[PDB]
RNA sequence: AGGUAUGUCUAACUUCUCUUAUUUACAAACAAAAUCAA
């Protein structure tokens, strides 16, 4: 029997934008031969993790670090009196202290000591979440958010040294936010708010911390009890000029305080409040403050969740005495930031928990201390100062946005064949398509005549040292030729009356044109004018098959008895012919050879039969063979710079796509790589590019094709324009690029740029003063009957408010004959919404109000007027707030809190068609999906998913299977009748199956026997439903079919059929921190076998390396050093479930980045195959899976 | 639902049970005892089956059937007022009480006559408490056969509670 | 020879405490010795 047993291929696409730790330090050297500066930043969410540069004063990507496979929960730099390497705490308790390195041609991350540390897992007495270290950088503290502290001392030598840990341990007082106070090397003192576990009221009281060095232990210094309110501490460093006693900043919610360690001085300063203060107005308080100190000016930036941006110096207060004062203003403000750094440029790094990280140049700095008008002061604590903010941005100036997406809502799945993804922005509120394609501009298109084929580009001979160059179009019958000038694109002999097989230019100013009945040798003459100086012809007549050429070398194939070998004359200008006959012993189909250097050894040619043979260029003999499938429609032969590696890419009918190996001195054909593209015969064409200087190969069929290889990896793709006929790079005077010329499938000649390419670390591009959206999006919806046609709604924050803003094909759309392109509607929130067509011909939307209330409207689409005009139908009255709904045969299905109804149409307002009362079980629905309208999987906010099916006549769902265990679902989706995709509120990626004992039942029975009537269950089901009734209730049971976890909490499931033309059918998920990344069933078996022995391999790996690395010492690196963080792989992806039959293809892709030494040194394992067949295997998912 | 079986040879086993009666109807269980004491069939079992739809049917095409080891095999389908009387004269017959009970209630049996101490004592049996008040408040300390009888409830202590009225008005309807 | 009439003959029924001892097996990759600038 078939085992079932589906096999995911976990890859994550796009990786965790919400940045939750950052770091100053500066670590690598790079592209300089000696250059120490401290502005550099390291950013790290949970596993993800990337390090940017500026130093220009823009950010700059450096490198994005391999997967570290853990949940980071506290990053902090470390400097000691050197390079500055980062201290790095994670889930398995274990402190890892890692410092970026350059080892062979790449970034990666070193560990240089994992202290073992509570266990693993995210735990409340685990010494994480709350990390800082000693500015000088002597010491590092870890605390929990309960139960202990644990400090190590930090000491450099020719080997690094962690003193054992300093332990403090406070049963029921509940830490948060650690902030660590400076010291001039005195003593290490941080600072900590503690709130009582077990109380009767609420406490929480702030306490100080000074570690004695001396005696080497933590000591409670003074514990000051605060109001409740409380809510951070921040460091102010000295005090020195003013009256070692430090002071803090107690951010409350309402006001600020400031504390002395004494107690002698407590300021308070009463926080600022905006003028408008928009409907709900919290007692906001201050998310994050920092610390800056120059020229004995030190000021302190606070800003509140309004993300209003304050600062504070201090003053003496000369009159009365020297004495500390508090001073706030106003400033930029910002969006909120979840922290803030400043280099020591001027340059200040807002790192937003909300969506996008951005750097500054402050330049007015502020308001002067001298105002009183809008400054407050500590001398009455009790005022109030009301402000309007300030969108003008005076004090600081954007310097660069990085486009990130860290609370994703929801999204639709656009374009599927290249796997565009349409999805909101959530602050500055626009339309985000982030797309595996190519990026791909379209800049000055010219409308060429009908029926075109190909295309070539040609450096114009006639004007040396000229922007001029040829472009030669083809017509079956006519051939046309055109002149390329900067902004100048003009149109002029040569063959115009027969169709152009091939062009190319010989040595310098020299070109050939060769046409299917004769050849043309032109040289240039003058400016405008040509001459052949000789012309080939078939001696008794024929029609050439094909041609292909070198720089300095030619090649021609006629019908089939004979090939053509031409050189030019060196020193001249000149063509020759050898005496010779190249039968070939078939018909030649096409000919390929290297057209980049003077002379090209091994020509490529193709025969009609299907196969491809070698041609030594001694001379000429047959070194290989390939039979390949159907007759090769067309063949490039193209060798790298970089690696001088030989490739032969052949393209086949009917859209198989090739590409081979060649060696040079054998001519050998090896390391086949295939691919699926579209159905159509394809082309192919040459181009170069840089992203390093690059060079690929398009592709043309019903996609376009892009075929380049990175660095050891190649990746062919989709473009974003739906088709290209014919395509060759160009160039400009006006900047150009990566820029090309090439013509649409329409027969019309088009310019474009493409730009982003999807590499491995990024396989996408975002198509997206201070900008910041009051409207916060909502959800996103998709007509069924219209293929692509996206419908967004957002939300006020604010007075309840929403709008709902369509697109389709390029842009938007707009609203009747207005000039706003989005519609609002006043009053009308929307908790949940779905669109719904009752009529083939009417499309109706559905919003339901927080007020619970169904409101119905009306779609239209003006079509050449175009816009999109929306109608208030009907009002209806709701009981639950309706958290979920979708659409059901002609009607709305919606779930209650509790029950299922299945809504028809009515007039005045909707009907309900039928009611299905929920088993007791579920309280709540958050997501539910439907199977052909036959089946619906039904999720829960407390248990899991519950299977129903629709009974015509019994009008009512009955739920035939429930789940095994309790999982909290906030996404669900159907694979296939039998089985159901799920995600967890705590992000874990599941599929269960029904079982095979209940699809025979439903399979040979119908419904309606299910609720009343005779359906005969064996004797076990029975037995299960008088001795545990409450599991059993539903009478089946979901065995788990495949379990997984993916950190991020899964917004988006989508099926799709295909991506980019593959065979696999993937499933696609989009996360609510941001991340997209697939499961792909593996066909056959080992398959599963290959990749399930890599990441056997990869998963011990670092303990492979560390017992090498024990014998070598037992004969004469840490036990993390490969991982770089403690966490095993099946631990960290089991975590909440063991992972079932899922193998994460996210760990196999880091054995790609290591050296070959490493590799080599892992795969020596297997008996089975060498290390570049495994990359080949490895490699082989992005390419052919998608 | 479950039906009784019955003259069984403990040659016929539980398997051989089985595909014998899911030629007539689904079987949802067989219990079929197996004696501890002779390690053997004690040659009767119990077929539950999915209703007594097709347990009835069974009943009736079942029923004198079958022939298994030369033996036929069988099939068959599987709280009152009682008032204490004391000193009866021996010239009352049963039915003669029959005849004094039955215009005060119906009878669900027939009455008990026994002897305590040569004192001749009968158990009534009424369908309804309140008959039984009617039998007791007439018949109560009253002279028959030239006898004073005594007519009150039996023992069960005795009869006539306040959650018997209940019950047994219940057990009435 | 045919037809009619008459007569006679012949055929056709379920859902093995405590106590204090003795006897005997068993479990725990349980531990095995010496030397001592330990």
């Amino acid at each position: 029997a078939k085992d079932d047993e589906l096999y995911l291929y976990h890859l994550t696409l796009k990786k965790q934008t919400n940045f939750v730790h950052s770091c100053i330090g500066h670590f690598v050297d790079l592209e300089a031969g000696s250059k120490r500066e401290q502005s550099q930043l390291c950013v790290a969410t949970e596993t993800h993790l990337e390090l940017y540069d500026t130093a220009d004063g823009e950010l700059k990507l450096i490198a994005k670090f391999q997967n570290l496979f853990a949940t980071i929960t506290s990053m902090k730099s470390l400097d000691l009196p050197w390079p500055t390497f980062l201290a790095l705490t994670s889930d398995s308790g274990n402190l890892s202290i890692v410092q970026i390195i350059m080892h062979a041609g790449a970034l990666r991350l070193k560990t240089l000591v994992n202290q073992p540390l509570t266990r693993t897992t995210l735990r409340r007495v685990s010494p994480i979440s709350y990390m800082e270290i000693d500015p000088n950088g002597r010491c590092i503290i870890l605390s929990s958010v309960e139960q202990n502290k644990l400090c190590f001392l930090v000491d450099y030598a020719q080997k690094l040294r962690i003193s054992s840990p300093l332990e403090i341990i406070r049963p029921h007082m509940v830490t948060l936010d650690m902030a660590v106070v400076d010291v001039n090397f005195n003593n290490p003192c941080f600072v900590t708010l503690e709130i009582d576990n077990a109380a009767t009221q609420l406490s929480v009281h702030l306490i100080f911390y000074v570690l004695e060095l001396g005696l080497n232990h933590i000591v409670k210094k003074a514990d000051y009890l605060v109001n409740p309110s409380a809510n951070f501490v921040l460091s102010l460093p000295d005090l020195s000029r003013y009256n070692f006693n430090p002071f803090v900043v107690i951010g409350f919610e309402n006001h600020i305080l400031v504390k002395d360690m004494n107690g002698f001085f407590s300021l308070k300063v009463e926080i600022p409040k905006r003028s408008i203060t928009n409907s709900r107005h919290k007692n906001v308080t201050i998310i994050s403050g920092i610390v800056q100190k120059l020229k004995n000016d030190f000021f302190v930036l606070l800003q509140s969740n309004h993300g209003d941006l304050f600062k504070l110096t201090v003053s003496p207060d000369t009159n009365d005495r020297n004495r500390p004062l508090v001073q706030l203003s106003y400033f930029d403000t910002i969006q909120n930031s979840h922290q803030l750094h400043i280099f020591k440029n001027g340059y200040l790094f807002a790192l937003s928990e909300m969506n996008n990280n951005f750097l500054f140049q402050f330049e007015k700095l502020g308001v002067e201390k001298n105002d009183f008008s809008n400054v407050l002061t500590s001398k009455d604590p009790n005022k109030s100062l009301v402000f309007e903010p300030s969108i003008k941005l005076q004090n600081l100036s954007i310097l660069s946005q990085q486009l990130n997406l860290n609370p994703s809502i929801k999204s639709q799945i656009v374009s599927d064949s290249p796997l565009s993804i349409a999805t909101k922005h959530f602050t500055n509120n626009k339309i985000i398509t982030l797309t595996n394609a190519v990026n791909y501009s379209n800049l000055i298109s010219t409308s060429l005549p009908p029926n075109a084929t190909k295309l070539w580009l040609i450096p114009d001979p006639a004007t040396t040292g000229d922007n001029n160059t040829l472009l030669f179009i083809t017509f079956p019958k006519k051939t046309m030729i055109l002149q390329i000038d900067n902004e100048s694109m003009e149109e002029l002999f040569k063959l115009s009356q027969d169709t152009t097989i091939h062009t190319c230019l010989m040595g310098s100013h020299s070109i050939i044109q060769v046409c299917t009945a004769e050849l043309r040798h032109i040289v240039p003459t003058g400016k405008s004018r040509y001459s052949n100086k000789l012309t080939w012809v078939p001696p008794a007549g024929i029609r050439i098959v094909c041609a292909t050429s070198s720089k300095t070398q030619l090649i021609i194939s006629l019908s089939n008895y004979e090939l053509v070998y031409f050189k030019i004359d060196v020193s001249s200008d000149s063509l020759i012919e050898l005496t010779t006959h190249p039968e070939l012993d078939t018909m030649p189909s096409k000919v390929a050879i290297v057209q980049d250097t003077q002379h090209a050894d091994l020509l490529a040619i193709a025969d009609n039969e299907g196969m491809i043979k070698i041609m030594s260029l001694d001379f000429l003999t047959v070194i290989s063979l390939q039979l390949v499938s159907e007759k090769i429609s067309d063949m490039i032969m193209v060798r790298d710079s970089s690696i001088g590696q030989l490739n032969l890419h052949v393209g086949l009918e009917n859209g198989v796509y090739m590409k081979f190996h060649i060696g040079d001195v054998d001519g050998s054909f090896t390391d086949i790589k295939r691919r699926f593209l579209g159905l159509k015969p394809v082309s192919l064409s040459y181009l170069r590019e840089i992203s390093k200087w690059m060079s690929c190969v398009v592709c043309h069929s019903s996609s376009t094709w892009v075929s380049y290889t990175w660095k050891n990896v190649w990746t062919i793709r989709q473009l974003k324009d739906q088709n290209m006929l014919s395509c060759s790079k160009f160039v400009n005077a006006d900047v150009a690029i990566n820029g090309v010329c090439s013509i649409s499938s329409s027969g019309r000649l088009n310019i474009g740029r493409v730009s982003n390419f999807p590499t491995l670390d990024n396989w996408f591009h975002v198509h997206e003063m201070l900008q910041i959206s009051t409207f916060r999006p909502r959800t996103i919806l998709s007509f069924p009957n219209n293929p692509k046609s996206i419908l967004f709604i957002d939300n006020h924050s604010g007075k309840k408010q929403c709008r709902i803003s369509l697109q389709i094909d390029g842009e938007c759309l707009k609203f009747g004959s207005s000039d706003h392109l989005y519609k609002i509607l006043d009053d009308i929130d929307c908790v949940s919404a779905a669109i719904i067509d009752f009529t083939r011909q009417a499309d109706h939307l559905i919003i339901c109000a927080g007020d619970k209330r169904l409101l119905t409207y009306k779609i239209l689409v003006n079509k050449d007027k175009l816009s999109f005009d929306i109608e208030l139908l009907h009002q209806t009255e709701i009981i639950s707030p309706i958290h979920a709904m979708l659409k059901f045969k002609n009607f709305l299905l919606t779930a209650m809190g509790s029950t299922i109804v299945l809504y028809g149409l009515g007039k005045k307002q909707l009907l309900r068609r039928s009611v299905t009362q929920t088993p007791v079980s579920i309280t709540k629905i958050v997501s539910m999906h439907q199977w052909n309208y036959e089946r619906l999987a039904v999720g829960d906010i407390h248990e899991s998913v519950t299977l129903f099916i629709w009974d015509p006549a019994g009008n009512v769902f009955i739920p035939y299977v429930d789940d095994s265990v309790k999982r909290h679902v906030t996404v669900l989706k159907f694979l296939d009748e039998a089985t159901v995709i799920g995600a967890d509120r705590y992000g874990n990626a599941w599929t269960l199956r029904s079982p095979p004992e209940c699809e025979k039942i439903m399979s040979n029975h119908d419904p309606s026997e299910l609720s009343n009537g005779a359906i005969k269950y064996p004797l076990d089901v029975i037995t299960l439903q008088q001795k545990l009734p409450n599991t059993y209730d539903c009478k089946f049971k979901f065995q788990l079919l495949n379990h997984f976890f993916v950190n991020d909490i899964i917004t988006d499931f989508h099926i799709l059929d295909s991506l980019s033309n593959s065979d696999r059918p993937g499933c696609i998920y989009m996360g609510l921190q941001g991340t997209v990344g697939c499961f792909i069933p593996l066909l056959s078996k080992g398959n599963v076998f290959m990749m399930g022995n890599i990441e056997n391999i990869m998963a011990e790996a670092d303990d492979t390396f560390y017992l090498d690395y024990e014998s070598r010492k037992k004969n004469n690196i840490c036990e993390g050093s490969c991982s770089i963080l403690g966490r095993d792989h099946q631990e960290y992806r089991s975590y909440y479930a063991p992972v079932r039959k899922v193998i994460d293809g996210d760990l196999c892709e880091n054995f790609l980045r290591l050296s070959l030494n490493e590799q080599e040194f892992l795969a020596k394992n297997l008996k089975s195959v060498q290390v570049e067949d495994i990359i080949q295997t490895i490699n082989e998912v992005r390419t052919n899976y998608m | 639902n479950t039906v009784y079986v019955g003259n069984i040879d403990p040659r016929i086993t539980k398997e051989q049970l089985y595909e014998l009666f899911i030629q007539i109807n689904p079987v949802l269980r067989i219990k079929y005892p197996k004696d501890k004491v002779l390690q053997a069939y004690q040659g009767y079992a119990f077929i539950e089956f999915y209703n007594q739809g097709d347990a009835q049917y069974a009943i009736k095409i079942m029923n004198n059937t079958v022939r298994l080891y030369d033996r036929l095999i069988k099939v068959r389908q599987v709280p009152i007022a009682k008032l204490f009387i004391k000193n009866l004269a021996d010239s009352i017959d049963s039915d003669q009480l029959v005849k004094i009970f039955n215009k005060f209630g119906k009878l669900i049996r027939e009455p008990e006559i026994f002897y305590l101490s040569k004192l001749k004592c009968a158990y009534v049996y009424f369908e309804d408490f309140e008959k039984a008040d009617l039998a007791i408040k007439s018949l109560n300390n009253q002279l028959v056969a030239n006898n004073r009888i005594t007519v009150d409830y039996a023992f069960k202590n005795g009869k006539g509670n306040a959650k018997y009225g209940d019950d047994v008005d219940r057990l009435l309807n």
